[PDB]
């Protein structure tokens, strides 16, 4: 298959270690969030839900590839094949991805090597309340 | 039997186990007994309408595949083999 | 009022089994144990079974005596075997929490009366 | 090299080593010599007639298959290789809902002697049933047990 | 170049045994060691514990893993720690 | 043996198969027939506003 060889010539000598550009410059994540839903804020443990599709975009110029093809648009198989960022949420009390009926991930590679990285969190996030005026 | 010997005869019994196909795939239905100790029960609860049940399941079959001679000895394995050995579902 | 009835033979030249029912309170979460006393001699541990059905033994009748548990008839029996002169002495039952106890008389607080077992040579 | 030495020395160990039969199989019993280390006996639940305890838990026994010569008498090894041997199937019998802590990593301990003496402990929290009589409660006393065994191996 | 930084991380990987310390017949590793609060939680009086979130970071040395040839620090992905030694 | 012939048929079937690609790719659009059988009917939390 053209999409089975594509993919193989991607991976091949593929280093999932390394970030792209590891000494030429730094990596530029362009970041997109639609959030389904603000859970309720448990005002007595300082914290609140949310639901969101969190999204990625960047450029890794290994995955560069010239074929008809214009992208190829994959599930959760590659996100561990190729290089991802470590982005994690700073305030997160407790936060989990979602995997029913397989992990809510989606994966999109451009011929030009720009790669999105779509995932559905729900986070529990804190939030210091002042409550000198409530209610 | 021998370190050596049992060691070998779990090779042979393991080497070429096609772990997705049930111990008798082509034609009559494998047998299961069951047998069950129940240790405890818990919580039985209203509110929440379920009970808590703890138990040593226990299932008993046959496995052609698994058949071996020259050791009278039963073999305990260590549990890690289930991973390797077919289970009913 | 509690009373643990006791049953067996008293005298043999050897096998034996020496059974304790309950009456009056159910001991399925109770330790249900049989001692053993001597002419002269102090009381004795010989066995005991948990409500777990983990079994505990004397050193001295180790392999020798048997104890089972009837949990639907509330009963504890002792199957006796290889008899010794040594081993004439009141046999009684007992039932306890086992508190400082499993092998202390002083952790059982229900006694049967005891029964008398002899054997001769 | 300082680690090259220990390197070959372990694979030489396991070399052919067959984790899935306990040592002695077919031939001896294994004597597994057992020690407990209560770091904390936790708060007694009444509700649940149940009880939690810390503890360090250390077993120990012989495997000849695991002897060696070497710099040192004792290999304290990462507790990876335990994995890789034949450990005894403990289990609490009374335990209800245990966790075996594996914060930062697993908190076990393997270590090897020359004469293939293996020590190997675990730092576990038991959560076990302590069964009640509350007639007297609540001037009640009571004697929570603490049972533990193989659960696959007989005597 | 990318090239010569993954033939240095798989030579230093190469040959790595997780199961030795890092001087495992010398003196002992030094591990060092510092902590960034993030927060305290729930100091409960019924359970008698209280829940503390952190950055815990570890710091020692492995000669196994020196390189030369790159002026870099090199922050590598999180999965490799699995096949790197780190303290118990 | 008898099921030497199905470990080989399976064997052929995962031979060259790539799980990254749904089927038709590039040919068709992939139809899946779906269904549903509620074994039971969860309880209803109105405090989360939520079912089981
Ligand atoms: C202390 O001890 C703890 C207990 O040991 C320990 O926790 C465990 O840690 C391990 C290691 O970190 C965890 O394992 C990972 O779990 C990830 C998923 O996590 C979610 O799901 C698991 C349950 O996992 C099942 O479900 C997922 C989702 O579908 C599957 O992906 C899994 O395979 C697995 O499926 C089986 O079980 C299902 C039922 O549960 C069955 O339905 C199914 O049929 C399978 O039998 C949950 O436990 C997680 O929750 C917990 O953890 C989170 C995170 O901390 C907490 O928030 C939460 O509260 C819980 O505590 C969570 O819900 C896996 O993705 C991951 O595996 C991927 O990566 C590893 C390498 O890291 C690969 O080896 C592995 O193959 C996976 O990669 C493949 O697949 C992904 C996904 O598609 C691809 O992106 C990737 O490229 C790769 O693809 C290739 O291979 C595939 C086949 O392998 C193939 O299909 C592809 O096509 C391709 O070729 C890994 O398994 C484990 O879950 C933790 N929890 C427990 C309870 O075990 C803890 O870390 C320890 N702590 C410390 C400090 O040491
Ligand atoms: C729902 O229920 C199912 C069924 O009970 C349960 O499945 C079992 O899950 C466990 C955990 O995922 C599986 O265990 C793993 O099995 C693989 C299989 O390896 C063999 O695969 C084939 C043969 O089938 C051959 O290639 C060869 O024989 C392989 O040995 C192992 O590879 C896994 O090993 C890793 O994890 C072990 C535990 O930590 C390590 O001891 C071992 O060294 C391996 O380490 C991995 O991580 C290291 C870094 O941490 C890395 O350095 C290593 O290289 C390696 O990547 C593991 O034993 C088991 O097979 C499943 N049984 C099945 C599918 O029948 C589900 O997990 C369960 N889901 C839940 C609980 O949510
Ligand atoms: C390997 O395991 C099998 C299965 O456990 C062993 O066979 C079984 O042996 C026991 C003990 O002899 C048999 O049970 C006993 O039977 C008598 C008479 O019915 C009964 O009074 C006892 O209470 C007890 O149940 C059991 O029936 C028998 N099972 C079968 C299927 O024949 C076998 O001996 C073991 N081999 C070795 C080497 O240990
Ligand atoms: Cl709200």
């Amino acid at each position: 298959g053209d999409v089975t060889v594509i993919l193989n010539n991607l991976l091949e000598g593929y280093d999932n270690k390394l970030r792209p550009d590891i000494g030429v410059k730094p990596t530029l994540i362009h970041t997109d969030m639609y959030v389904n839903s603000i859970g309720p804020v448990n005002a007595i443990n300082m914290e609140y839900t949310i639901d969101i599709f969190f999204a990625q975009t960047w450029y890794d110029r290994r995955l560069k590839f010239n074929s008809t093809i214009k992208v190829l648009r994959l599930n959760s198989n590659m996100v561990g094949k190729i290089w991802i960022p470590d982005t994690f949420f700073r305030n997160s009390k407790k936060a989990d991805a979602h995997w029913i009926t397989t992990p809510n991930r989606m994966l999109r590679i451009w011929n030009d090597g720009r790669v999105l990285y779509t995932l559905r969190l729900t986070i529990d996030a804190e939030c210091q309340l002042q409550l000198h005026n409530f209610p | 039997g021998n370190m050596s010997f049992v060691k070998e005869t779990v090779d042979k019994l393991l080497k070429g186990y096609d772990i997705r196909l049930r111990p008798d795939f082509g034609g009559p239905p494998v047998c299961v007994g069951m047998n069950i100790d129940i240790a405890s029960i818990d919580m039985v609860s209203e509110v929440n309408m379920d009970y808590t049940l703890t138990m040593y399941f226990q299932q008993y079959w046959r496995d052609k595949r698994l058949a071996y001679s020259g050791i009278p000895l039963n073999l305990t394995l260590d549990n890690r083999v289930a991973d390797q050995l077919w289970v009913p579902d | 009022q509690v009373q643990l009835q006791e049953s067996g033979g008293g005298l043999v030249q050897g096998s034996l089994r020496v059974s304790c029912a309950a009456s009056g309170r159910t001991f399925t979460t109770y330790i249900m144990a049989w001692f053993r006393q001597a002419p002269g001699k102090e009381r004795e541990f010989l066995a005991a079974m948990d409500q777990g059905r983990i079994q505990y033994y004397g050193d001295s009748v180790r392999g020798r005596f048997t104890i089972s548990r009837d949990y639907a008839k509330n009963s504890v029996d002792l199957q006796l075997d290889g008899l010794r002169p040594e081993d004439t002495a009141v046999y009684y039952c007992a039932a306890g929490a086992g508190f400082w106890g499993l092998r202390t008389a002083s952790s059982y607080h229900y006694w049967g009366q005891g029964t008398q077992v002899t054997v001769s040579s | 090299d300082n680690t090259t030495v220990f390197t070959r020395i372990l694979d030489r160990l396991l070399d052919g080593y067959d984790n899935r039969l306990r040592p002695g199989l077919g031939e001896r019993v294994t004597e597994v010599k057992t020690d407990i280390f209560v770091t904390s006996f936790g708060p007694v639940s009444d509700h649940d007639m149940e009880y939690t305890i810390d503890v360090f838990f250390r077993q120990s026994w012989k495997d000849e298959r695991l002897k060696f010569k070497g710099p040192m008498t004792v290999l304290r090894l990462n507790n990876l290789m335990a994995s890789k041997i034949w450990t005894p199937d403990t289990f609490f019998h009374n335990g209800k809902k245990s966790v075996a802590h594996n914060m930062t990593m697993p908190n076990k301990l393997l270590r090897i002697t020359e004469d293939g003496t293996l020590l190997y402990t675990m730092r576990l929290t038991v959560r076990a049933e302590c069964p009640m009589h509350l007639e007297d409660f609540p001037m009640d006393a009571h004697a929570c047990p603490l049972k533990f065994g193989s659960y696959a191996y007989t005597r």
